[PDB]
C-alpha cells in the first residue's frame, strides 16, 4: 500500500522573477530610505545540488539598472532647473596661467542672465569646458545640450559617492550565490550556497574600466556569453586590483548666481593658481603584469601561439571612447590609448590626460541632462581598476591575431560584474511523496 | 522596417566614399546597424557593425583603419566612411539590421549602394 | 539553517522544516525603495497566504506532514519507496513529478470535503 | 569561416534538395540560412538552424548542431531560384546557386 | 465551478465549497493600474484573513463545515430542517437571518473559550 | 472590551481573550491620508500573519490556551503557580521572561517536529 502525502517547508525552489529591496550598514541613491541589514549576514551552505547559473540573461541585474537610474531621477527632481542658462554666450578664450596640455579647453563666457527680479537682467562671467559649448554661426557659444535636451543643476548637497547596497529578495524567495571560484559565468555551479542579501554591490559608474569592484579570488576571470561572437562585450575580473589615482589640479571656486526666486545656479569662478589638465596615474608595472596575466586566461579560448594585441577604443562618443568615471563630484573622461597600446606574442607611472565635463547626459538619454555643479578646491581620488569591458575585433584575415579594445557605456555589463553570481529563485514548500498512511 | 539606402557612386582610386542608410519603422536605439559588402560575383562580406545607441563600432580587420561608421540620430541615419579606395573595392554595399547579439540576425537589409572605384 | 537540507536526503529532508518554515514571511514613504519595499511585503503576505489556504483545503492546516485518504496512480511514480526516500532529494522530486502535481491536489480537496461531510454524517 | 557546399547544383521543380554547411569552429546552433535573389537584396529564411523567420514558407527547413549544418527546402518552386548564403555571426560563405533542370 | 451552486438548494450547495473556497484569495509602479492591482490584492488579502479569523475564533479553523455547542432560540428562525434544505438555497436564508448575526457569533466565540478551558481543565 | 484585563489576575486574564483576538485584524488614493491607511492595513495584516505563524509552528493554531511536551528550567523562573496566577498579571510576567523568549520558542517548534514526525510513524 502507498498514498499521498504533503510536506510543508520542504527545500524545493524555482528560478523566478521579483522585487528586491534594499538593505544597507544626503546621497543620490536612498540609502536612508533602506531597511538595515543584519549586522552578521546569514548564509547557508548547501551541500551535494547544482544549478545552473546565467550572468548575461539574469534578471538581477535589469532591476539594478532600472533602480539606479530611477534613484538618479527622483534626486535630480527637487532641484534647479537651468532653462534660463540657454542663452547666447560671449566666450573668449582663458589664457592666464595655462599650460601647453589646456589650451583652449576653458572657455570664460559672459552672458546675460534673468536676476531675481523678473524685469531686471544682469551681465554674469563664468568658466565653461570646451566640451560643454559649441559655437553659433569673443565669439558666440552655446551650452551643448540646448537643442536637444533641458539642463538640470546637479542639485549641490546630493553626493555621488557610491554607497554600497545589498540587493535582498523577499519572504518566500532566496538568492542562490555561486561559490564556485572558476565559475566562467554560464553553465552549472557545483558549489551553492542559499542567501538573504547581496555582498553590498557599490553602484559604481564607469565604462571602460571598472572601478572599486569586486575581485575574484583564485585568478583572473574571462567572462563572455559568447567569445565566438564579436557582439558581446568580454568582461575581465582581476584577482589584484591596480591602483588607479585620478586627479584635478585645478583649484576651482564656485560662485552662486541668483537667476530667479530662490533658484541659484553655481558657475564656475575664476581659477586660483595654475591651470593644468586633470590627469590619471596607474603604475606601469603593475598595468603590465596585470595585461600579462589577463593575456594569459585569454589565450585558453583562442589556442597558443596566437598574438593578443590591445588597442584603444575604435569610435563612438566622448562615454566609450575614453574611460568615462565620477568621482569628488566631477566626471571625468580619461583617454586610455596608453593602457591599451600593446601586443603580446607567445616606479614610473602611465599617465592618461583627462578632460572634464558639466553638461552630463547619463543613462544615454536623450531628453534629460544634468549640469554637474562646480567642486572647490582640488579633487583628489584614489580607486581600484576591478575590471575591464574589452571587445574582440570581428573579421579573420590571415593572420591569427586578436585585438581586445576597450568597449562600455552599456551599465548592464558594469553591473553584471556584481550580480554574476547571484541568482534569485521562488521557493515552492509544497510537496507530495509516498508514504503508507492514512488519516483515522 | 525599412533601410533606405543611398544613392550609386563612382570614385576614383585612392579617394574616400561616404554611403549613408536611413533606417525607419522601428526605434533606432535598440538593434545594431551592420554594414556587408558584396563584389560583382562574388559572397557577402562583413565590413563592421555600429551601436546606434551610443555610437560605439566594431569594424573587421581587413578594413581596420581605411574605415569610420558613424551615426547621427536627430536624421535618424547611419553613415560608413571608406578610405583609401582601390580598384577591387567595386561592390554593392547593404545596411543590415541585427535582431538579438546572439544569433546574428540581419533582418532587414538596404536597397544596396553600388560604389564603383575606377580610372 | 534555512535550506541546509536542499541537498540532502528526502527522509532527513523532511525531517526537518520548521527551520525553513519561519522564514517564510519574515513610516511608509513612497520613494524607489519604499515602493519595492511595499511590494516585497505584500508580495511575502500572499505567497503565504496562498501555501496556508493549500494546506487548509487539503485538511492539513498547522500539520508539516499531513496524510491523505486519495490513491496514488502508478503513473504517477513508479519508482520504490526505498529509493525515493534514501538515494534522492526533493529537487528532482518535484522535476519528476512536476505535471502530475496539479492535478493531485484537485483530489486531495474533494477527499477533505467527502471526509468532511462523512464527519457530519458520522457525528 | 564557412565552407558551404557545393557551388552550385541543377535542380528539378519540385525536388529535395541540401545544402552543407561545413564550419571550421564550433558554431552550436547560432548559423543563419540566408536567399539572395538576383539584384534583390539577401532575405533571411531560417535562424538558429530550426527556427524559421516569420513570412518564409515551411518547404524550408535546416538542421545540424555540430560543425555540419544542411539546408533542405522540400519541395522547390520556381520562385525558389536564388542564390543560398550560410551565416555564422560575422562569417557568411560561399553561394549554392540553384538552377532550373 | 465558482458560485456554480448559487440557485441549488441547501444541502447540495454545502456539499462542494472547495470550487468557491479557493477562489477566495487568487515590478510594482504606481501608475493607475498598478495602484488599482495594489489595491485589489490587499483588500483580497485582508478579506480573507477576516474570514479565517472570524473562523479560527468559534474553533472551527480549517474545517468547512463545523459544529457547535451553542444553543439555536426558536425566535431566529421556526421553520422546519427538511423545507430549510431542501426547498430553498443560501442567499433567502441570509437574508432572513442576517440580522440575528452578530449575537450569534458572540454565542460562538464565548463557547469557544469555555470549552477551551474545559480542556485545559480535563487535560 | 479589548485590553480591559490587563491589569486583572493572570488566571481571570487568560479567561477572557477572544474580545482583544477579533479586534487584532480589525478606491485607494495616493494622498497624505491614503499611503498612511494602506501602511496601517498591511503592517496590521502582516503582524497578525506573523502571529498565527508562531501560533502554527507550535501545533497550537486555532488554541487560544495550548499545552506543549518540551520542559520548563527553573532558572527561568522559581516563582510558585498560585502566586503567579493570583497575585500577578501579565505584564510583570513578560518583563521578567522577556530574556528567555527565543530559546523557548525553539524548544517549542522542535517539540511540534518531533511530536508531528512520531504520528507519521504511528499513523
Ligand atoms: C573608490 O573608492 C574610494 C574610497 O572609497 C573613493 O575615494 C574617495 O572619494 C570620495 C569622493 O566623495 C572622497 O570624499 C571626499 O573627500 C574630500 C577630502 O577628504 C579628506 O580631506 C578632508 C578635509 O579636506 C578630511 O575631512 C577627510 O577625512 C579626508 O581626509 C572631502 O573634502 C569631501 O568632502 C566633501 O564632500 C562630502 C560628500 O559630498 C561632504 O559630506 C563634505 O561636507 C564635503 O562637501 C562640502 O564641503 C565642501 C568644502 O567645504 C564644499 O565645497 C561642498 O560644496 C560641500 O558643502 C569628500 O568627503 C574620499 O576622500 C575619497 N577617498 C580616498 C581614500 O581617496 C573613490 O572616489 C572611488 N572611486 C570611484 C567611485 O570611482
Ligand atoms: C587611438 O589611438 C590613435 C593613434 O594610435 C589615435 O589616432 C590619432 O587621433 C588623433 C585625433 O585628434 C589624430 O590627431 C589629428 O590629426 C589630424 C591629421 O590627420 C591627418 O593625418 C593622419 C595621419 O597622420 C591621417 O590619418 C588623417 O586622415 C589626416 O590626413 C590633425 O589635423 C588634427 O589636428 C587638430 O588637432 C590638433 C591638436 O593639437 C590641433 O593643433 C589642430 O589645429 C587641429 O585642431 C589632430 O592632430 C591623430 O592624427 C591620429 N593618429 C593617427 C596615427 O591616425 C586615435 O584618436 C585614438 N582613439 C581614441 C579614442 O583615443
Ligand atoms: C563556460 O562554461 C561552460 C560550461 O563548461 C561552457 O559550455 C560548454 O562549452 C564547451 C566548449 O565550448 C562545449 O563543448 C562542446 O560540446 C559539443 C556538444 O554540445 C553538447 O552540449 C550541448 C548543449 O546544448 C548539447 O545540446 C549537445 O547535445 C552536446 O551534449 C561538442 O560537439 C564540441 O566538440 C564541444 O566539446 C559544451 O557543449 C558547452 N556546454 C554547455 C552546457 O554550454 C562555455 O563554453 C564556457 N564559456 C566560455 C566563454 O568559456
Ligand atoms: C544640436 O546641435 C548640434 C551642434 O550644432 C548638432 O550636432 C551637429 O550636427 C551637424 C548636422 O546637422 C553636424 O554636421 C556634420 O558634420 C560632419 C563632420 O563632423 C560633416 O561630415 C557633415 O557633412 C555635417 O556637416 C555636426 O558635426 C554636429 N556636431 C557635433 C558636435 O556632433 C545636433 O545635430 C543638433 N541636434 C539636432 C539637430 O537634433
Ligand atoms: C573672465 O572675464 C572676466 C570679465 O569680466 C574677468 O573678470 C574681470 O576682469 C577684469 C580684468 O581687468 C577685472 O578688472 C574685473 O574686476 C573682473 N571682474 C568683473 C566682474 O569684471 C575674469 O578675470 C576673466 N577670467 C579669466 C580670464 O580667467
Ligand atoms: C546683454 O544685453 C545687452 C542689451 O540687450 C547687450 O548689449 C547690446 O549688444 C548689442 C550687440 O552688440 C548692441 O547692438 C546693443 O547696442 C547693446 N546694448 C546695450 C544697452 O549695451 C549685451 O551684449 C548682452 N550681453 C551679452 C553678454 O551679450
Ligand atoms: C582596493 O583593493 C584592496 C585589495 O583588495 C583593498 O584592500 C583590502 O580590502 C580587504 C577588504 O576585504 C581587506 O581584507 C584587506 O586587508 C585590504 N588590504 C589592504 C592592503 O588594505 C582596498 O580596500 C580596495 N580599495 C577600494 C577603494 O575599494
Ligand atoms: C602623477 O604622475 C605625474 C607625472 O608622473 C606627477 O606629476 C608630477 O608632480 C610633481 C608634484 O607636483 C611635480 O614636481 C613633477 O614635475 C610632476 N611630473 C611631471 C612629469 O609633470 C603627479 O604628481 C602624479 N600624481 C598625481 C596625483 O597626478
Ligand atoms: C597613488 O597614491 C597613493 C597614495 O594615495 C600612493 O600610495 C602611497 O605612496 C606613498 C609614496 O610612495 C607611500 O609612502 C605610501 O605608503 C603609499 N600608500 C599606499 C596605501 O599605497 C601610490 O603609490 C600612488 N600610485 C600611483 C600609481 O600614483
Ligand atoms: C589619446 O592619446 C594619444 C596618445 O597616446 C593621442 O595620440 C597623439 O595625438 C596627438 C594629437 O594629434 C598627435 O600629435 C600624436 O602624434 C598622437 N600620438 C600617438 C602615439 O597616437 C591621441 O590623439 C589622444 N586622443 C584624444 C585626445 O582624443
Ligand atoms: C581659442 O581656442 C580654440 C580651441 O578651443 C581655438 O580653435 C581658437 O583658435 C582659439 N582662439 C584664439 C587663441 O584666439
Ligand atoms: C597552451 O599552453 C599551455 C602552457 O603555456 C598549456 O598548459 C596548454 O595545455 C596549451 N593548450 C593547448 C596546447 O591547447
Ligand atoms: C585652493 O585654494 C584655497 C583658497 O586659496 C586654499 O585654501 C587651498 O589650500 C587650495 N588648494 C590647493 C592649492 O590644493
Ligand atoms: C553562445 O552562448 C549560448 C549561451 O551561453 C550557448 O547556448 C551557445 O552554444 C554559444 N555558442 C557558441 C558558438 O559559443
Amino acid at each position: 500500500n502507498l498514498w499521498v502525502t504533503v510536506y510543508y517547508g520542504v527545500p524545493v525552489w524555482k528560478d523566478a522573477e521579483t522585487t528586491l529591496f534594499c538593505a544597507s550598514d544626503h546621497n543620490v541613491w536612498a540609502t536612508h530610505a533602506c531597511v538595515p541589514t543584519d549586522p552578521n549576514p546569514q548564509e547557508i551552505h548547501l551541500e551535494n545540488v547544482t544549478e545552473e547559473f546565467n550572468m548575461w540573461k539574469n534578471n538581477m541585474v535589469e532591476q539594478m539598472h532600472t533602480d539606479i537610474i530611477s534613484l538618479w531621477d527622483q534626486s535630480l527632481k527637487p532641484c534647479v532647473k537651468l532653462t534660463p542658462l540657454c542663452v547666447t554666450l560671449q566666450c573668449t578664450n582663458v589664457t592666464n596661467n595655462i599650460t601647453d596640455d589646456m589650451r583652449g579647453e576653458l572657455k570664460n563666457c559672459s552672458f546675460n542672465m534673468t536676476t531675481e527680479l523678473r524685469d531686471k537682467k544682469q551681465k554674469v562671467y563664468s568658466l565653461f569646458y570646451r566640451l560643454d559649448v559649441v559655437q553659433i554661426n569673443n565669439k558666440e557659444y552655446r551650452l551643448i545640450n540646448c537643442n536637444t535636451s533641458a539642463i538640470t543643476q546637479a542639485c549641490p548637497k546630493v553626493s555621488f559617492e557610491p554607497i554600497p547596497i545589498h540587493y535582498c529578495a523577499p519572504a518566500g524567495f532566496a538568492i542562490l550565490k555561486c561559490k564556485d571560484k572558476k565559475f566562467n559565468g554560464t553553465g552549472p555551479c557545483p558549489s551553492v550556497s542559499t542567501v538573504q542579501c547581496t555582498h553590498g554591490i557599490k553602484p559604481v559608474v564607469s565604462t571602460q574600466l571598472l572601478l572599486n569592484g569586486s575581485l575574484a579570488e583564485e585568478e583572473v576571470m574571462i567572462r563572455s556569453e559568447n567569445i565566438t561572437n564579436n557582439a558581446k562585450n568580454i568582461l575581465v575580473q582581476f584577482n589584484t586590483p591596480v591602483q588607479i589615482n585620478c586627479t584635478r589640479p585645478n583649484n576651482n571656486t564656485r560662485k552662486s548666481i541668483r537667476i530667479g526666486p530662490g533658484q541659484a545656479f553655481y558657475a564656475t569662478g575664476d581659477i586660483i593658481g595654475d591651470i593644468r589638465q586633470a590627469h590619471c596615474n596607474v603604475s606601469k608595472a603593475t598595468w603590465n603584469e596585470t595585461l600579462g596575466k589577463v593575456v594569459k586566461q585569454l589565450r585558453k579560448h583562442f589556442g597558443n601561439n596566437t598574438i593578443i594585441r590591445f588597442a584603444n577604443s575604435s569610435g563612438g562618443d566622448l562615454e566609450v571612447t575614453t574611460h568615462s568615471f565620477n568621482c569628488g563630484g566631477e566626471f571625468f573622461y580619461c583617454n586610455t590609448s596608453g593602457l591599451f597600446n600593446s601586443t603580446w606574442i607567445s616606479n614610473d607611472s602611465i599617465t592618461l590626460p583627462c578632460r572634464i565635463k558639466q553638461i552630463i547626459n547619463m543613462w544615454q538619454r536623450i531628453g534629460q541632462a544634468m549640469y554637474a555643479p562646480p567642486i572647490q578646491g582640488v579633487i583628489r581620488c584614489v580607486s581600484n581598476i576591478t575590471g575591464l569591458i574589452l571587445t574582440r575585433d570581428g573579421g579573420s584575415t590571415n593572420s591569427t591575431t586578436e585585438t581586445f579594445r576597450p568597449g562600455g557605456g552599456d551599465m548592464r555589463d558594469n553591473w553584471r560584474s556584481e550580480l554574476y553570481k547571484y541568482k534569485v529563485v521562488k521557493i515552492e514548500p509544497l510537496g507530495v511523496a509516498p508514504t503508507r498512511c492514512k488519516r483515522r | 522596417v525599412r533601410l533606405m539606402q543611398s544613392g550609386d557612386e563612382v570614385k576614383k582610386p585612392g579617394a574616400s566614399v561616404r554611403l549613408s542608410c536611413k533606417a525607419d519603422g522601428y526605434e533606432f536605439s535598440d538593434y545594431f546597424l551592420h554594414w556587408v559588402r558584396q563584389a560583382p560575383g562574388q559572397g557577402l562580406e562583413w565590413l563592421g557593425f555600429i551601436r546606434p545607441r551610443l555610437g560605439s563600432v566594431n569594424y573587421s580587420k581587413r578594413f581596420q583603419g581605411r574605415i569610420t561608421m558613424t551615426r547621427d540620430m536627430s536624421i535618424n541615419t547611419v553613415y560608413m566612411e571608406l578610405r583609401s579606395l582601390t580598384s577591387d573595392d567595386t561592390a554593392q554595399y547593404y545596411c543590415a539590421r541585427m535582431y538579438d547579439t546572439d544569433s546574428y540576425k540581419f533582418d532587414s537589409w538596404g536597397w544596396g549602394t553600388v560604389v564603383i572605384v575606377s580610372s | 539553517g534555512f535550506l541546509g537540507a536542499a541537498g540532502s536526503t528526502m527522509g532527513a529532508a523532511s525531517m526537518t522544516l520548521t527551520v525553513q518554515a519561519r522564514n517564510l514571511l519574515s513610516l511608509l514613504k513612497l520613494t524607489v525603495w519604499g515602493i519595492k519595499q511595499l511590494q516585497a511585503r505584500v508580495l511575502a503576505v500572499e505567497r503565504y497566504l496562498r501555501d496556508q489556504q493549500l494546506l487548509g483545503i487539503w485538511g492539513c492546516s498547522g500539520k508539516l506532514i499531513c496524510c491523505t485518504n486519495v490513491p496514488w496512480n502508478s503513473s504517477w511514480s513508479n519508482r520504490n519507496l526505498s529509493e525515493i526516500w534514501d538515494n534522492m532529494t526533493w529537487l528532482q522530486w518535484d522535476k519528476e513529478i512536476s505535471n502530475y502535481t496539479q492535478i493531485i491536489y484537485g483530489l486531495l480537496e474533494e477527499s477533505q470535503n467527502q471526509q468532511e461531510k462523512n464527519e457530519q454524517d458520522l457525528l | 569561416p564557412m565552407t558551404q557546399s557545393p557551388s552550385s547544383l541543377s535542380i528539378s521543380v519540385g525536388d529535395r534538395v541540401t545544402i552543407t554547411c561545413r564550419s571550421s569552429q564550433y558554431a552550436a546552433h547560432n548559423v543563419n540560412w540566408y536567399q539572395q535573389r538576383s539584384g534583390k537584396p539577401p532575405k533571411l529564411l531560417i535562424y538558429d538552424t530550426s527556427k524559421l523567420q516569420a513570412g518564409v514558407p515551411s518547404r524550408f527547413r535546416g538542421g545540424g548542431f555540430g560543425t555540419e549544418f544542411t539546408f533542405t527546402i522540400s519541395s522547390l518552386q520556381p520562385e525558389d531560384v536564388a542564390t543560398y548564403y550560410c551565416q555564422h555571426y560575422e562569417f557568411f560563405g560561399q553561394g549554392t546557386r540553384l538552377e532550373i533542370t
